[PDB]
RNA sequence: GAUGUCGGCUCAUCACAUCCUGGGGCUGAAGUAGGUCCCAAGGGUAUGGCUGUUCGCCAUUUAAAGUGGUACGCGAGCUGGGUUUAGAACGUCGUGAGACAGUUCGGUCCCUAUCUGCCGUGGGCGCUGGAGAACUGAGGGGGGCUGCUCCUAGUACGAGAGGACCGGAGUGGACGCAUCACUGGUGUUCGGGUUGUCAUGCCAAUGGCACUGCCCGGUAGCUAAAUGCGGAAGAGAUAAGUGCUGAAAGCAUCUAAGCACGAAACUUGCCCCGAGAUGAGUUCUCCCUGACCCUUUAAGGGUCCUGAAGGAACGUUGAAGACGACGACGUUGAUAGGCCGGGUGUGUAAGCGCAGCGAUGCGUUGAGCUAACCGGUACUAAUGAACCGUGAGGCUUAACCUU
RNA sequence: AAUUCCUUGUCGGGUAAGUUCCGACCUGCACGAAUGGCGUAAUGAUGGCCAGGCUGUCUCCACCCGAGACUCAGUGAAAUU
RNA sequence: CACAGGUGGUCAGGUAGAGAAUACCAAGGCGCUUGAGAGAACUCGGGUGAAGGAACUAGGCAAAAUGGUGCCGUAACUUC
RNA sequence: AGGACCGAACCGACUAAUGUUGAAAAAUUAGCGGAUGACUUGUGGCUGGGGGUGAAAGGCCAAUCAAACCGGGAGAUAGCU
């Protein structure tokens, strides 16, 4: 359940470090994004020589949440934070070309299969 | 098409072999005896009166016994009505059991709700709470305006207030049948239905389709 | 009550072993990528048992790839294939919660020597 | 406004 | 909402309902009969009787229970050696609740509570 | 917060329609005393459904 | 001889000069996308940064972020930041007391609801002999939103770039209703750890108090963040609009006669209430089959006998409840408590033995304890009675028995 | 600027976005030298702004423990008209 | 007013504690002159809270948080 | 040593909630400032109304203050209700 103002971590090697999400795309009063959701971001610290810099504006998919998944057979999976991979603004496709930590099984659409091929588990 | 009376058993859930939980609420239907056959010549309208269940005999008025004596059946803990389809014919008499529903698909099913008694305006109707802090006095979960000034000078009727929530007649609609048990005389549907355990339920096939 | 009791008591699988909080799982979940059904293997520490009938679940919690990770397992559900027990763990509660804010060495179960 | 400087700093008539 | 909740609150707190209700199930266990009001009179059953069945089986463990719930000696003597053995052959129901008039004072609805055996 | 008009003594007396008291009708008899007592209750003299309780 | 001001919050309701969604005409309308006008009020119609602000600008959304009325809606509903009391200062004006197209810091918001209204919930009487049920439905209310992807189809169209209508499928946002099987919250009525101190003669073991002393878990119930369902299709009559046949007016012409299409609006279809619908309805079943007097002689009064069906009261109570009400049960009995077995929770009691200088560890032992849960069981309490309610139910016409 | 009407002046910094804030410029409507000018370590229940921690302040409220509210018995006001 | 306010001086036990703070007690003194039930909305005084963490608001108002002793270590600036 | 520091008694009164026909004609609860001094407190004394006293608010002078209270001129005068 990540929302405006949620600060979140970033899981790959795209260069930031910290993002505030400031919008949940997808309707009108839409409150909490989840997982596969998309969302806005502001970049809020970055390493020296990265590919983003900080106060950027752009897009980013949500991956690991602390509140979880729930399964069809009625299991969760939760983590200890919360993560998002950062996406171009136009055309969404990773900016970074590595992925750290485990990822879901939600994620695997055609939009975001890049990301299922990088990651180091699920 | 006619329904039949059940009673809530609770709820539990179906593991499928795929590995998906359905969660079902158990339904008892045991068998429906027709106790009046309403016609458009007598009584105007069609229709068949049924009971199920059984009752203490000490429990049971005369005018009550008279009743089912008329019919030849036992008798049963209330009476239920449902309307004929014009192309349904039924006997007084005749048993209905649960075997009606084998191919039906889709259900519709009619309870009380859980009675909540006297509740407020924002658990009755999601009104918003106003300010916990910064300078309220005393107006936490009140109403807040319930009208205009001069112009109208009243309340207008319906206006959502405070009072009895819960304890009516809900019915909840399109819920898939999951398994019909002649044996057990059981009925398993997708979801939750209103009412609490061992209430009477009203289950019919779906109007909507 | 002896309705829905019979009804659960037809689901539930006979082969779950003996497991305690604290002791070190290997679960077996079915993993379907398209038609391909394979094997997939979760091992961490049991931090939570609920016992409940047919409704029975318990908590798994391992750290993968430097992230924290939580499973809550349906223990009747047919997507859990096997347990396997490989550890033994000497507790003296019946939630391991505090393990969420210990790391590394601080985190470590003495064996259960029976 | 009609009633307005102030009565009783907001209490009205007050005295008590 | 109170649905399916147990327990009268007795516009008190906790602590006081738990302090009253033991020094009146050592009233009821000296007199064997009490006079009490009728809501105090149902739900001192529920504390006097489990410690009449706690009693029938004679231990040093039972007897140390017994005293933590009623802190009297002279009652944890008389429950396992008299009122024990009375009630051996009994499956509960050691109590009867015979309701009386009501109080002067605030017209309570009051009753008395007797042990069955009585025969004082 | 308060009337504008004095209401009259015919409305004081229909707000207290629903005032009138109720009494028991029906007094119990127990069999061995012959003692009337109200149904359920003990008698004045102990007496309860023939049975000599309490001592009093 | 008082109608409290701007903005915010809460809660709204109507108009249509329509912001979105629906229908249509013209286009300097190829398609996609637009312009403009007509019909249409069913539903829907952002969150933040700055400022007391309304407003506005900016950031990022959305199908859209409509315009107005309602004492510029709403302080006996909330706030009190701005204006507009008494303190103080700056700029400015004045010889001065003081003052302002001005700035700046600080500065008590009262009311137990009689009536109308509104949301809930009862008592009385009526409905024409009394009673227990099931209904019919006059009438009233609720609901009515919409994105994206895929197929049709890279098809129609187009030099190319681009790229559809109509029709179908899937999956979302917001909103609503129900529910507790799951994931969780709470769980001062369950189990455990622990600090200080007092007490139970002392040891050991326990209890009180310190916010439940502080904490760690957690049963039932309640519950959302949890998971089921909904908005429809269809029908009728239409709006703008499009027509067919067709004169007046030998031609034309949607109209005058006649006929057909046509929208989220209207009437229905879906859900809930509903015979105080005084126009008080219908159907089924049950109960009562006695004598006498009197007078003003009639829908008259009284006496004795009788007391039905059913109801109420009382008691044990409920996933029902402010109180009434409503549901279950009262010995021919599982209604509540207890008790018995189980489950669940906590996590290996006490006592004893062993090892150790000791703190402590190990064995007995997954032990002991276990609320609201499940299945049973008359041990305790639900007393025989009494009370209310009667004794065949008006008149006038038809029809019928018996035309 | 506790002083600037025009005015949210202009430029720079901070923020995704800053009528407030900080540093500058000078065009000072209407600063200015004991009705003192400009600096200044320490101090302040002093005015303005930002950050870390922290949270039911809020998204959006849920449950629980007490005192009232509700029912019964005793006593028994008030403004207003 | 048999009113939750005000009123100078003296005395000064135990365990823990720096203490006349604070917690539990001693000597001693009290349970506050309406009670009994119930366990609705709402108000008052409190406890806990999934994910988020000032998005609230004129303003972090209120709440939450920090909190002891010993030792190590500590910036610009300064009237030292 | 100190109008030094932290903090009870003691003296104050910055914020919030409650209360506003109050428990109280200024309090209660939770926080808050000073706390060896220009400190605080008991008993008695002195200053009197165009007067006193005032680390100065038109503050205070018996719940009263841009001129106290009590009695008198006095049935002041009211082109007003
Ligand atoms: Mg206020
Ligand atoms: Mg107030
Ligand atoms: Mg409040
Ligand atoms: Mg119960
Ligand atoms: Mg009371
Ligand atoms: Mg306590
Ligand atoms: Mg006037
Ligand atoms: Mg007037
Ligand atoms: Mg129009
Ligand atoms: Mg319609
Ligand atoms: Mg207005
Ligand atoms: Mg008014
Ligand atoms: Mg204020
Ligand atoms: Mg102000
Ligand atoms: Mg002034
Ligand atoms: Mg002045
Ligand atoms: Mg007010
Ligand atoms: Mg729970
Ligand atoms: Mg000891
Ligand atoms: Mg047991
Ligand atoms: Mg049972
Ligand atoms: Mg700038
Ligand atoms: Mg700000
Ligand atoms: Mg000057
Ligand atoms: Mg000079
Ligand atoms: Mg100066
Ligand atoms: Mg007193
Ligand atoms: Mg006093
Ligand atoms: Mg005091
Ligand atoms: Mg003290
Ligand atoms: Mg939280
Ligand atoms: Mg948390
Ligand atoms: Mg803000
Ligand atoms: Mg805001
Ligand atoms: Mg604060
Ligand atoms: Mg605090
Ligand atoms: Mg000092
Ligand atoms: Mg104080
Ligand atoms: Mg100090
Ligand atoms: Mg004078
Ligand atoms: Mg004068
Ligand atoms: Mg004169
Ligand atoms: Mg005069």
């Amino acid at each position: 359940m990540i929302q405006e103002q949620t600060m979140l971590n970033v899981a790959d090697n795209s260069g930031a470090r910290r993002v505030m999400c400031i919008k949940v795309l997808g309707g009108s009063h839409r409150r909490y994004a989840g997982v596969g959701d998309i969302i806005k971001i502001t970049i809020k610290e970055a390493i020296p020589r990265g590919k983003v810099k900080k106060g950027d504006v752009l897009k980013a998919v949500v991956v690991r949440t602390k509140k979880g998944v729930r399964r069809p057979d009625g299991s969760v999976i939760r983590f200890d934070g919360n993560a998002c991979v950062l996406l171009n603004n136009n055309s969404e496709q990773p900016i970074g070309t590595r992925i750290f930590g485990p990822v879901t099984r939600e994620l695997r659409s055609e939009k975001f299969m890049k990301i299922i091929s990088l990651a180091p588990e699920v | 098409m006619i329904g039949l009376v059940g009673k809530k058993v609770g709820m539990t859930r179906i593991f499928t072999e795929d590995g998906v939980s359905i969660p079902v609420t158990v339904i008892e239907v045991e068998a429906n005896r027709v106790t009046q056959v309403k016609d458009l010549a007598n009584d105007g309208y069609r229709a068949i009166q049924v009971t199920t269940g059984a009752k203490k005999a000490n429990r049971v008025t005369k005018p009550e016994a008279g009743h089912f004596a008329k019919a030849g059946v036992e008798a049963g803990r209330g009476l239920w009505e449902f309307r004929l389809a014009e192309g349904e014919e039924f006997t007084v008499g005749q048993s209905i059991s649960v075997e009606l529903f084998a191919d039906v698909k889709k259900v519709d099913v009619t309870g009380t709700s859980k009675g909540k008694g006297f509740a407020g305006t924002v658990k009755r109707w999601n009104f918003r709470t106003q300010d916990a802090t910064h300078g309220n006095s005393l107006s936490h979960r009140v109403p807040g305006s319930i009208g205009q000034n001069q112009t109208p000078g009243k309340v207008f009727k319906g206006k959502k207030m405070a009072g009895q929530m819960g304890n009516e007649r809900v019915t909840v609609q399109s819920l898939d049948v999951v398994r019909v048990d002649a044996e057990r005389n059981l009925l398993l549907v997708k979801g939750a239905v209103p009412g609490a355990t061992g209430s009477d339920l009203i289950v019919k096939p779906a109007v909507k389709a | 009550s002896n309705i829905i009791k019979q009804l659960e008591q037809e689901q539930m699988k006979q082969d779950v072993p003996s497991f305690r909080p604290g002791d070190t799982v290997e679960v077996k979940v079915w993993v379907v990528e398209g038609s391909k059904k394979r094997l997939q293997a979760f091992e961490g520490v049991v931090i939570a048992i609920r016992n409940r009938g047919l409704h029975s679940a318990f908590t798994v919690r391992k750290i993968s790839n430097g992230e924290g990770v939580e499973r809550v397992f349906q223990t009747h559900s047919p997507v859990v294939d096997s347990i396997s027990v490989k550890r033994r763990g000497a507790v003296r509660k019946a939630k391991l919660y505090y393990l969420r804010e210990r790391t590394g060495k601080a985190a470590r179960i003495k064996e259960r020597l029976n | 406004x009609v009633a307005a400087x102030x009565y009783x700093v907001x209490v009205x008539i007050x005295x008590x | 909402m109170r649905h399916r909740k147990s327990g009268r609150q007795l516009n008190r707190n906790s602590s006081h309902r738990q302090a009253m209700f033991r020094n009146m199930a050592g009233s009821l266990v000296r007199h064997e009969i009490i006079k009490t009001t009728l809501p105090k009179a149902k739900e001192l059953r529920r504390v006097v009787e489990p410690l009449i069945t706690l009693a029938k089986t004679d231990s040093v463990a039972n007897r140390r229970l017994a005293f933590a719930r009623t802190r009297d000696n002279e009652i944890v003597a008389k429950l396992f050696n008299e009122l024990g053995p009375r009630f051996a052959s009994r499956a509960g129901g050691y109590t009867r609740i015979l309701k009386c008039g009501f109080r002067a004072g605030d017209n309570a609805p009051m009753a008395y509570i007797e042990l069955v055996d009585r025969s004082e | 917060a308060v009337q504008q008009n004095k209401p009259t003594r015919s409305k004081r007396g229909m707000r207290r329609s629903h005032d009138a008291l109720t009494a028991v009708t029906s007094l119990s008899v127990d069999k061995t005393s012959g003692e009337k007592h109200l149904r359920h209750h003990i008698t004045a003299d102990g007496y309860y459904r023939g049975r000599k309780v309490i001592a009093k």
